[PDB]
């Protein structure tokens, strides 16, 4: 299917290279995440109207395209600006800026501080993943 | 009820799931998960109030719409194979929604916020049976098709009962809710090893539901629903303290109790699969368990709460409670760690 | 099963109507019985992942009997094909086509 | 855990007995005459039903 | 073989025990009405037990030896401390209306077992349903605060509705004037400084609560004085009751048997009342409580279950 | 005649279409009925015969029951209809569309595999002993009486327990 | 140091952000019609799922 | 994982096979680990119903002590035939499938070259 | 045959979809959880009469066995959820909440 095909367009290329698609990706990636917590947040949690709740699904998924852009951008810049792509640092700075625009969105300087930390770490061992080939779902081997 | 209506009910609980564990045709497997279903009822509804009804209507609707999924599973592989039981050739999208809707009736997250609710509305004893015996059925289907089940649906499911199960336990102030975040998370270690190593998901079960019902045992002795009325335990029943609190620690996976034994072999073999990231992270939030399990420790056994004049009556009065099976119970599921190597296999 | 008391006690409560091929009453064999009766006789002692390679031939071809997913395809397209001829006017059916055989017997 | 949105909730009862604030009891009232074959001409037997 | 549901679907059930006088009988009044020369000749008329009213230490002489126990290990409270000091900053009067209610509740369970287990019938000076009056009559006279008569409907609303009511409740109607000098005649000097508007409170909450609560369910019996110093007079009045109200009409033999489950089990009786609710009144530090438990656990024939106390000359504890 | 079994399940479409928009349980159970009517009609063109009058007999008495509960507990001042709220009225005609369209749509990327609409009618009845005598899905369904006497014990104790687990349930 | 900014950063922060967490999954209004509008949503997402893995 | 093998009797608890194997001595260290988990039972039984935990009812510990070390017996029994399975599998895998498993000739250290590593 | 499984398959899916988007009555809820047991018994009386498998036909009965009993639990299940509150509004069933 084609909407997978798109994901993978991701890493066809060494990072810090075709940039703007890249940034892309991960704007879309963000915004599905958005999407998705909305869905579950307005079910669980109803608004008190209608145009309030397709409010709350608008300022998610906003938020969540605007964490996917600033990792996929910085993480991209990064990677050329110091012309080292197989690096985690790079990816531990864009999910850091992916973590200052959370809370920069959420008006929480400690959001911020937990953002940067906690999605520096998740975005590098993402990273690191894909370079040692770990499996999230693997298939039963024995 | 009248011991005709106990005779035929009790009855009807057992038989369901000893119909599906027995059948080789999925109808009757199927048919195994309506007697459940149906004959449960009455039991949990049985005070009449207004909360163990809605108990027992959040229950029907629930488990009576997962029971309409599976039979969909199980017609439209008559369709495609002309047979009545789920095969290699099995589409893949028959199974998935098998998955999602045997979770459905397991309470496994994300389909888990009917249970803690349901376990709130009814009788100690009955959150005992659907804690533990009702279990069984929805699992046993799931042993049998595990080289089909798709993982990638099987270990989603487990991160997400693992998480929910940590996080909403660690909110509650009582003890049926407890106990049941305390099973949405042990379904999610159960779940997660079931597609690699079916036998380790009959051994959490196992010790889990050995753990469980002292567990309930315990609460049952004195009819405590909250954390400041199983505070009193000291004072009311304090030679309970020594094994509630192993049997906590116990549910916790703490070393060296025999809770420890299945969250430890679960990890080895998913590692043995390359299931690195999966296994760390349900680890590590099973970390959380024992937090809340600690906060409960804390205000039993190892501090005196409070007590009240009226208790003094209660220390007058003699006791016939618990059983010789709370003790038997009791030490197998905290001292039996050195015999793990023939547990696993 | 996951508790095999129907095979200890040597009984059948449903083990015997699990497939097409099984009995049916006043031996009315069911659609496909010839060959759902192959691919069990093919997949039976080599276990569930050999067979899904091995009885590969008997299961597509009980498969396509069972759905008839190319039979249906084929008839579709000599139709759709004789559906062009006629329009452009170079293909008249025959008469035992069209509704003028000289019926058997 | 204090949360301001479940700020209102209450412990449940100590029994599981929720109380509940009375149901409103309400019969069906009927008409039953004067015009009806079985009044007798001039009643208007208005009469309280359940069920 | 311990009642169960093994020894009811063998033979034990209650509607065959039954006859005219399986009655419960509550003689009800105020404080020297001679609820207690009248209520021991109902029983003894009629070949019904007798409860003497439930006190302070109630459920001391029902367990172990039957001798009171120190005024620690039994309630805490003081009937005398009430009269002396009714409004005490250390929660006397509620600790004992609290225990007070408590022991009632005791012995409405074991009045009640006796009554479904051999069919003999009881009466009792006063019970739970009549109890609330000295409660109300706390409460206007300032002796307790709102909490804790919230605290009281509480635990009242927890309990009270498990059980059946009286068929009988004999109240004896003597005015105030006539009790404050019989209270004067008695003898004991606490009892002496009781207010005679407090008195008043316990006539109204009598006649304005109870009674009215009552004749919804029981047939209730109202006689001046003059008609209850003959008890024969009352008894006869009893003989010839119809009971044709109440709770009890509906009851059959498996209504009978979840009912005798209840009251035989004297934790399952007593639960609701050590509800953890934190009134000062009530409520006890874990080292005073702590220092109790481990002082009552340490009395003669209190340390094990009854029958494995080797001090107080129990056997073949190797064998129990 | 060649449409007429597909016009049967798209009227069964229809009929739980209407049920799924749930107006008052009065309408809810006249669409059960004409489904269960039209179901019934489906099992018989494909053959059948006690299997399509028996869900037809069966639900007849569901909704009977059904009714008798609607006018005592699910019956409110103004009992709501297809056409008594524009936003239902607007997913029931919207609904319609759609299945034209799905139809249509997946017809045109397949032609064959799922719904063969060139095709209506050729694919019915694939096999049929034209000399057969006993063939009648009663016999089959009556082997529960010789072959298959394990789905009668089931199916006779699911109902036996039933007046049990009612009695209790409604029991005062 | 040690009595602010280590507190902070560690053990203050964990439990900040797990208390967090178990305040937004545990606040449910207890209505079966929510219930099943999030299993609505959950049974779409694995059909997405699968259908992005054919 | 075993549980389709051949000859494999559907809910046999010791096969007939398993007689082959010695049995478990009765004074094993898992046997009477079984014995010690049967008497604190018993103790635990006593404390909870307050009764004197070593003197009350021996044959009750009498008793605890006993079920624990029987069951336990058998169920070694049956571990240790699971176990003999196993291997007798596996091993006799290995030899139908040699070109699976090749043995292989280990380099001596003469031969083979670490990377030395200065710890300065 | 195609044609039919695929407009029989929908209507189960429209009764899910009325199953988990409740509304106000609980009668309704249910009657949607009987629209899903009659696509279910018509798919199989189909699949059973066109593969010509006799020995199948016991089994839609058995659905509908199995299905009535539901029905039968859960219109005693709404006689007390009416009994309580006078209606049978889901939204009244909210005090599990806490
Ligand atoms: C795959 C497994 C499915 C994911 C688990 C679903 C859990 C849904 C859930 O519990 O969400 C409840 C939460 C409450 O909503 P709410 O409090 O309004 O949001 C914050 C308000 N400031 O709603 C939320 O906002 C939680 C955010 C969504 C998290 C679940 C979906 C994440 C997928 C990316
Ligand atoms: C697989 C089994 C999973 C456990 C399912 C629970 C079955 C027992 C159902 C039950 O009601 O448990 C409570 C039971 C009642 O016994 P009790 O507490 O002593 O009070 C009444 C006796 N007079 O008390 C018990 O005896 C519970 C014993 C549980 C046995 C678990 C064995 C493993
Ligand atoms: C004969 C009586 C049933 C066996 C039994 O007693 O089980 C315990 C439980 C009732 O326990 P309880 O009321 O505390 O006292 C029982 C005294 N034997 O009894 C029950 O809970 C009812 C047991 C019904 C299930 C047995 C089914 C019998 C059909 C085979
Ligand atoms: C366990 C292992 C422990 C060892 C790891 C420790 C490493 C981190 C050490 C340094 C951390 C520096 C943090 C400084 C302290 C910040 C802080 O504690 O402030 C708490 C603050 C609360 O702000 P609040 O607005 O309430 O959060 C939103 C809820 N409405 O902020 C919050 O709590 C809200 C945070 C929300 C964002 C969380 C980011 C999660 C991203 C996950 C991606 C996968
Ligand atoms: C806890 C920390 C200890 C960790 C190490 C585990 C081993 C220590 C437990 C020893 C118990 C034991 O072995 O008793 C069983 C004994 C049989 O021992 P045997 O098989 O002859 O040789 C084994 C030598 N280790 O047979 C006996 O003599 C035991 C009979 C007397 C028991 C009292
Ligand atoms: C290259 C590195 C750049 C580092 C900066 C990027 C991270 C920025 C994080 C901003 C975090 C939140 O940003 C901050 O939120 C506070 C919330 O108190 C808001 O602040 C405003 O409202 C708050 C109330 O909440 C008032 O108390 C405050 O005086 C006012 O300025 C602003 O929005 C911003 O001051
Ligand atoms: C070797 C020791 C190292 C010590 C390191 C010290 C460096 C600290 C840098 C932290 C700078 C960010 O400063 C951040 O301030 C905010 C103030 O709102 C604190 O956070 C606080 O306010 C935020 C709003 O933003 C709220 O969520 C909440 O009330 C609280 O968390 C954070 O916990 C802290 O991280
Ligand atoms: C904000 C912090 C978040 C931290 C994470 C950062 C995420 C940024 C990276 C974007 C990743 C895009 O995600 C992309 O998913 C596809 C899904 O097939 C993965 O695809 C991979 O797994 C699939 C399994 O389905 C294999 O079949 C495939 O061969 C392989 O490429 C890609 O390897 C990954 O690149
Ligand atoms: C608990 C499992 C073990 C028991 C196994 C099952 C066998 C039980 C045998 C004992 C049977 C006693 O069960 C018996 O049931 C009947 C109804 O059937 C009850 O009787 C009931 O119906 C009769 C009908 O005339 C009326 O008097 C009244 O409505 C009620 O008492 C009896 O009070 C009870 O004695
Ligand atoms: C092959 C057939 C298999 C049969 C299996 C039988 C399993 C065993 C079932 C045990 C059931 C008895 O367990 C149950 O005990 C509890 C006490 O804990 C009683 O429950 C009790 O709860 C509270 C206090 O405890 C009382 O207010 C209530 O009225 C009463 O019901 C139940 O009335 C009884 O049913
Ligand atoms: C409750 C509402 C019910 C309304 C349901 C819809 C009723 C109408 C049925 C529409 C189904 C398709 O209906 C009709 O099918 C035939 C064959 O079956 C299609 O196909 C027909 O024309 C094609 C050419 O296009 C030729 O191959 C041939 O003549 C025939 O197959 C027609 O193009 C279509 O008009
Ligand atoms: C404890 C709860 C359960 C107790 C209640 C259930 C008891 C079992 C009663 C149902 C008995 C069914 O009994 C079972 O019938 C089937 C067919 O009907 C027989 O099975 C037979 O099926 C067909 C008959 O045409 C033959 O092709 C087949 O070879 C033969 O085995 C079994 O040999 C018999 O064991
Ligand atoms: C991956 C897991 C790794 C982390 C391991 C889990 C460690 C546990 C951390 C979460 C639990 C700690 O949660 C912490 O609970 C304390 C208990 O006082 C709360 O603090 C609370 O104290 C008391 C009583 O609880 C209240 O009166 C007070 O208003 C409130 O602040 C904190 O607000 C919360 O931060
Ligand atoms: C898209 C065309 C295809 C057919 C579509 C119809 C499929 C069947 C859907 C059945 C469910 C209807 O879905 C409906 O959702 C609405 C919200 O939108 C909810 O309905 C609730 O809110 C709406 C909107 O204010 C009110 O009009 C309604 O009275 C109230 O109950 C119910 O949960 C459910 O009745
Ligand atoms: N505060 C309080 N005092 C009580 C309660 N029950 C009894 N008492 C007191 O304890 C004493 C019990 O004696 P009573 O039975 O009421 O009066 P009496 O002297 O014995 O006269 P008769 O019993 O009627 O024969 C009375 O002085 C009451 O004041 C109670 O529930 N609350
Ligand atoms: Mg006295």
């Amino acid at each position: 299917a084609m909407v997978k095909r798109f994901f993978e367009s991701y890493h066809e290329v060494p990072d810090g290279t075709q940039c703007h698609r890249k940034t892309y990706i991960t704007t879309a990636l963000g915004g599905i995440c958005g999407i998705i917590g909305s869905a579950y947040s307005v079910s669980l949690n109803p608004a008190d109207s209608t145009l309030e709740a397709v409010a709350r699904v608008g300022r998610y998924t906003f938020t969540a395209a605007a964490i996917g852009a600033m990792f996929g951008l910085t993480t991209c810049v990064s990677a050329q600006v110091r012309e080292k792509p197989d690096d985690p640092l790079n990816y531990f700075i864009g999910g850091c800026a992916g973590g200052l625009t959370l809370g920069a969105r959420t008006h929480s300087y400690g959001t911020a501080a937990m953002g940067c930390v906690y999605m520096g770490t998740a975005a590098a061992l993402f990273k690191i993943g894909k370079l040692e080939g770990w499996e999230l779902f693997p298939t039963p081997k024995v | 009820m009248n011991p005709i209506t106990l005779a035929i009910i009790y009855f009807t609980i057992f038989l369901g799931p000893v119909i599906t564990m027995s059948s080789t045709n999925l109808m009757l497997m199927w048919v195994g998960l309506e007697f459940s279903l149906l004959a449960i009822i009455p039991m949990l509804i049985n005070k009449k109030n207004p909360r163990s009804t809605e108990a027992a209507t959040k229950y029907f609707v629930t488990q009576a719409t997962a029971s309409m999924i599976i039979l969909l599973a199980i017609v439209l592989n008559y369709k495609q194979l002309g047979t009545w039981m789920f095969q290699q050739q099995t589409n893949g999208l028959i199974l998935n929604m098998t998955l999602m809707a045997l979770s459905m009736k397991l309470g496994l997250a994300p389909f888990h916020f009917w249970l803690p609710e349901v376990t709130q509305g009814i009788p100690l004893h009955m959150g005992l049976i659907l804690l533990t015996w009702q279990k069984i059925a929805p699992l046993s289907i799931l042993i049998q098709i595990y080289p089909l089940l798709n993982s990638t649906i099987i270990l989603m499911l487990a991160i997400t009962s693992i998480f929910m199960g940590a996080w909403g336990g660690l909110n509650q102030t009582q003890m049926r809710k407890i106990m049941a975040y305390s099973s949405i998370a042990h379904m999610g270690w159960m779940l997660a090893i079931l597609p690699y190593n079916p036998s380790l998901t009959l051994l959490n079960l196992m010790i889990y539901i050995i753990l469980t019902a002292p567990m309930f045992m315990a609460l049952m002795l004195n009819n405590s629903m909250t954390i400041n009325s199983i505070s009193l335990l000291w004072n009311k029943t304090p030679a309970m303290l020594t094994m509630i609190s192993l049997m906590l620690l116990s549910l916790g996976g703490l070393p060296p109790l025999t809770g420890f034994l299945p969250k430890w072999i679960i990890i080895t073999e998913l590692m043995k699969n390359n299931c690195l990231i999966m296994a760390t992270l349900m680890a590590m939030m099973a970390l959380l368990n024992l937090f809340f399990y600690t906060r409960l420790i804390y205000s039993t056994s190892l501090t005196m709460f409070p007590t009240n004049n009226n208790s003094k009556m209660m220390t007058h009065q003699t006791k016939t409670k618990p059983n010789l099976m709370f003790s038997t119970l009791a030490i197998m599921s905290t001292m039996t760690l050195p015999l793990a190597p023939q547990l696993i296999t | 099963p996951f508790l095999d008391i129907q095979k200890k006690l040597g009984i059948s409560l449903d083990r015997h109507f699990m497939f097409l091929s099984a009995e049916q009453p006043y031996k009315n064999a069911a659609r496909c019985h010839a060959f759902e009766k192959e691919w069990i006789e093919c997949a039976h002692g080599i276990g569930g992942t050999r067979a899904k390679k091995e009885c590969k031939i008997e299961f597509d071809d009980f498969e396509e009997c069972l759905l008839r997913y190319k039979t249906m395809r084929r008839m579709h397209d000599i139709k759709k094909q004789r559906e062009k001829l006629m329009k452009e006017g170079k293909y008249t059916p025959p008469p035992h086509h069209s509704g003028r055989e000289e019926p058997r017997p | 855990y204090p949360s301001k949105e479940t700020a209102h909730w209450k412990p449940p009862p100590w029994n599981d007995v929720d109380i509940l604030k009375e149901k409103a009891v309400t019969n069906m009232t009927l008409n039953f005459g004067p015009q009806h074959p079985a009044a007798h001409g001039v009643l208007r037997l208005v009469l309280e039903l359940s069920g | 073989l311990r009642y169960g549901l093994l020894a009811a679907i063998l033979g034990d059930k209650t509607t065959k025990k039954l006859h005219e006088y399986s009655r419960v009988i509550t003689v009800d009044g105020n404080i020297c009405s001679g609820k207690n020369k009248l209520a021991k000749e109902i029983a003894q008329q009629l070949g019904m037990k007798h409860y003497p009213e439930a006190g302070i230490q109630y459920s001391s002489t029902t367990t172990g030896d039957g001798r009171p126990l120190d005024i620690e290990f039994s309630g805490s409270c003081s009937l005398e401390k009430f009269y002396d000091d009714p409004k005490s900053n250390d929660g006397n009067s509620y600790r004992l209306q609290s225990w007070l209610y408590a022991s009632r509740l005791l012995q409405y369970a074991d009045a009640l077992e006796h009554l479904l287990s051999t069919g003999q019938g009881v009466v009792l000076e006063r019970s739970i349903y009549s109890d609330f009056v000295f409660l109300e009559a706390m409460y206007n006279q300032g002796y307790i605060r709102k909490q804790c008569v919230d605290h009281y409907n509480e635990i009242k609303r927890l309990t009270l509705p498990e059980y059946l009511p009286p068929h009988a409740v004999i109240y004896i109607d003597v005015p105030v004037p006539e009790v404050q000098s019989r209270i004067q005649k008695k003898g004991d000097p606490h009892e002496m400084k009781v207010t005679s508007a407090y008195l008043q409170d316990i006539e109204n909450a009598y006649k304005k609560t109870f009674l009215p609560k009552m004749s919804e369910m029981c047939e209730v019996l109202v006689y001046d004085s003059w008609e209850a110093e003959d008890p024969t007079k009352v008894v006869e009045d009893i003989e010839y009751l119809k009971y044709n109200k109440g709770p009890w009409l509906k009851q059959d033999d498996w209504t009978f048997h979840y009912l005798r489950m209840l009251v035989q089990d004297k934790t399952e009786v007593l639960n609701y009342t050590t509800i953890p609710v934190y009134l000062p009144e009530i409520t006890i530090g874990a080292h005073q409580g702590s220092r109790i438990y481990n002082s009552f656990r340490e009395l003669p024939g209190r340390k094990y279950a009854p029958g494995y106390n080797a001090e107080v000359g129990d056997k073949w504890i190797w064998l129990k | 005649m060649n449409n007429y079994i597909f016009v049967l399940s798209s009227l069964f479409l229809v009929g739980c279409l209407g049920l799924a928009l749930k107006p008052s349980p009065i309408y809810g159970g006249l669409g059960l009925i004409v489904s269960g009517f039209v179901g019934c009609l489906m099992v018989l063109g494909f053959g059948g015969s006690f299997l399509g009058l028996m869900v037809f007999l069966i639900y007849l008495g569901g909704m009977l029951v059904v009714f008798g509960y609607t006018t005592a507990m699910a019956t409110e001042e103004y009992p709501e209809t297809w056409g008594s709220n524009w936003l239902i009225l607007g997913f029931l005609v919207l609904g319609v569309i759609m299945e034209v369209f799905l139809i249509c749509v997946l017809n045109y990327y397949d032609e064959v595999g799922v719904i063969n609409l060139d095709g209506l009618g050729d694919w019915l009845m694939y096999e049929v002993d034209d000399v057969g005598v006993m063939l009648e899905g009663g016999i089959g369904v009556a082997a529960m009486y010789s072959c298959a006497t394990w789905m009668m014990v089931v199916a006779g104790w699911s109902l036996f327990a039933g007046i049990f687990i009612i009695i209790e349930i409604t029991r005062d | 140091l040690d009595l602010i900014w280590l507190e902070k950063t560690i053990p203050k922060s964990t439990s900040t952000l797990h208390t967090n967490m178990t305040t937004l999954t545990t606040n449910q209004k207890g209505l079966i019609k929510l219930y099943f509008m999030s299993f609505l949503i959950n049974i779409i997402l694995i059909i997405i799922l699968y259908s992005i893995n054919l | 994982m075993m549980n389709g093998r051949p000859g494999h009797e559907p809910l046999k608890f010791l096969p007939d096979e398993a007689r082959s194997l010695p049995p478990p001595k009765l004074n094993d260290p898992r046997l009477v680990y079984m014995g010690l988990l049967g008497y604190c039972t018993g103790l635990m039984d006593n404390m909870l119903r307050m009764r004197p935990v070593m003197r009350a009812g021996l044959h009750r510990q009498l008793l605890f002590v006993t079920s624990f070390v029987f069951a336990g017996y058998f169920y070694l029994k049956r571990q240790n035939y699971l176990y003999a399975v196993k291997d007798h599998d596996m091993f006799g895998y290995i030899k139908l499938h040699p070109e699976d498993f090749p043995e292989k000739e280990k380099k001596t250290y003469a031969e083979i070259l670490e990377p030395f590593h200065p710890v300065r | 045959m195609p044609s039919t499984f695929f407009n029989l398959t929908m209507a189960f899916s429209l009764s899910l979809l009325g199953t988990l988007m409740f509304r106000s009555h609980l009668m309704s809820t249910l009657l949607c959880l009987e629209g899903m047991v009659l696509s279910l018994f018509i798919m199989t009386s189909v699949t059973s009469l066109n593969s010509n498998s006799m020995s199948s036909m016991p089994i839609p009965i058995t659905i509908l066995v199995f299905a009535a009993c539901e029905a039968a639990v859960g219109l005693a299940l709404l006689v007390k959820v009416s009994n309580t509150y006078g209606t049978d509004y889901v939204q009244n069933l909210n005090l599990l909440q806490c």
